[PDB]
């Protein structure tokens, strides 16, 4: 790849790697990598579309976002300290692949290009005494839950899941500890993507740590908030 | 029933993409098909990120880079071109224990660290049963990819 | 599936033209008539030994081929 380092420009001194057999497929020149790459894989989709899909899209299958998974309605679930975490997270997710699905079972969530452990499979790891809900678990857009963990022996509402516009994860994060005894709300986003299957969830970087810091306010400080 | 176990599925995505659904593609939410390491070609950091844009599964070249401090500014040139939450891997010779003793205590940071890094592929060879261990754990991978060549490191990996 | 040779001529590559128009003049080889490389061209392709001894698939260029002829008559030859 440095032909201007040779001393008469000549590829013929060069060493350069090859395949005796792949080398009667490579006629065509420079063509994107994105071309070739799809010329195969469409190739193949019609080779399966003629085989077994009688050349009818319709046929199809359909999901959500596809891939997360390793080659390995409104109801609620109490944990324990045996409570085993695969099940666990099953029991959540659901079957339906939706925000809902990644939420327990994709592991990471991209961080504006990095990837650090799920959150949200961090918080709901099973332990004693949690009783989460799921409510209207049918259809996605209306699905919340509820987990309510034991607070001073009595169970209140700890972590709220939902769906916003634009398809945005909230994980309502409460703490009751209050100053006021009213309980304080830690909202933090996520963004969902259908798209990008292997890490859909990506959580939105920005402004996360005013609504951290106002959340913090009324936690210690006995003023306005700027 | 192998013919029907590992049938070639197809699948449709929300936006209406078509996809082989295999039981590769089910976890790499990506077409079937990816480029191997190769020390000349998939060590340029800016194709390593061309191909990975266009949505295909990528090696990085280890053997293109003689140091830690090169393969990680490589790395960071990479990642400062691959659309967010994109995805690659780097491959390492294993004949080469010079150019293991820079990446293994560099992809267990930057890994630490989280970066795109989501697979590693030690070609050239298969490790034991006790280095071939920690690369799962220690490691923050999603998956890891072994080329065996022999009949016996094909054994191997299946031990 | 893997494509190491198939992705080598296209354009987002480092290689320089002339080694990619190179790189498509030479016509591959079925697998039928794969081990042939040991002993000669195949279509525009040889295997040579590593400075470890171990074969190598290189394009058939006249640097190459020198290479090869050097394994056979110099290298191979012992040490003294
Ligand atoms: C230019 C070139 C460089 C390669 N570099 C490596 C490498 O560094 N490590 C490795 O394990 N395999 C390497 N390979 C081999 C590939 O991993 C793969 O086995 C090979 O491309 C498959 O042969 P094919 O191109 O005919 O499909 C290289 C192959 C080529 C053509």
């Amino acid at each position: 790849e440095h032909l201007e380092a040779v001393v008469d420009q000549d590829v013929q001194r060069t060493c350069i790697l090859h395949g005796p057999v792949a080398a009667q497929f490579t006629k065509v020149i420079d063509e994107p990598i994105k071309s070739i790459m799809d010329g195969i894989h469409d190739g193949h989709i019609k080779k399966l579309l003629h085989q077994y899909y009688g050349d009818d899209e319709s046929k199809i299958p359909a999901v959500e976002y596809f891939g997360g998974e390793s080659p390995v309605d409104s109801a609620v679930f109490k944990a324990t300290s045996s409570t085993d975490e695969e099940s666990w997270f099953k029991a959540l997710a659901g079957s339906e692949i939706n925000w809902r699905h990644a939420s327990f079972l994709c592991s990471f969530i991209t961080q504006d290009k990095m990837f650090v452990s799920n959150p949200i499979r961090k918080v709901f790891k099973p332990s004693q005494g949690m009783v989460v809900e799921i409510s209207n678990g049918n259809t996605s857009s209306k699905t919340v839950v509820t987990l309510s963990e034991p607070v001073q022996g009595e169970l209140k509402p700890t972590v709220i899941l939902k769906l916003l516009k634009e398809n945005i994860i909230q994980m309502e994060m409460i703490e009751n500890r209050t100053m006021d005894g009213k309980p304080v709300s830690l909202p933090l986003l996520y963004n969902f993507n259908p798209d990008n299957g292997f890490a859909p969830i990506s959580e939105v970087m920005e402004d996360r740590n005013q609504r951290i810091k106002e959340m913090y306010w009324k936690l210690w400080i006995d003023e306005p908030f700027n | 029933n192998w013919l029907e176990e590992y049938h070639p599925k197809l699948i449709k995505n929300k936006s209406g993409k078509i996809f082989v659904e295999t039981k590769f593609s089910k976890l790499i939410g990506r077409p079937p098909l990816l480029v191997p390491g190769m020390t000349p070609c998939t060590v340029s950091p800016d194709f390593v990120a061309a191909t990975t844009n266009a949505g295909y599964t990528i090696e990085l070249a280890g053997g293109g880079y003689f140091s830690a401090a090169g393969m990680t500014a490589a790395i960071d040139s990479v990642v400062s071109q691959i659309e967010k939450g994109s995805t690659f891997g780097i491959n390492l010779i294993y004949v080469n224990p010079f150019m293991l003793q820079w990446g293994i205590p560099l992809i267990k940071e930057l890994r630490s660290k989280g970066y795109p890094i989501q697979f590693l592929t030690i070609g050239a060879g298969v490790p034991s049963l006790e280095v071939a261990s920690e690369y799962i754990e220690t490691l923050g991978l999603k998956y890891l990819g072994l080329k065996p060549g022999s009949i016996d490191a094909i054994s191997q990996v299946i031990n | 599936f893997l494509f190491g040779s198939r992705v080598m001529i296209a354009k987002e590559v480092k290689t320089s033209p002339d080694a990619k128009k190179c790189i498509a003049a030479c016509t591959g080889v079925p697998d039928d008539k794969w081990e042939q490389t040991y002993k000669k061209p195949t279509g525009g392709i040889v295997t040579v030994r590593s400075e470890m001894g171990e074969p190598i698939h290189k394009i058939a260029t006249r640097g190459v081929m020198l290479w090869k002829e050097f394994d056979e008559t110099i290298f191979n030859l012992p040490k003294n």
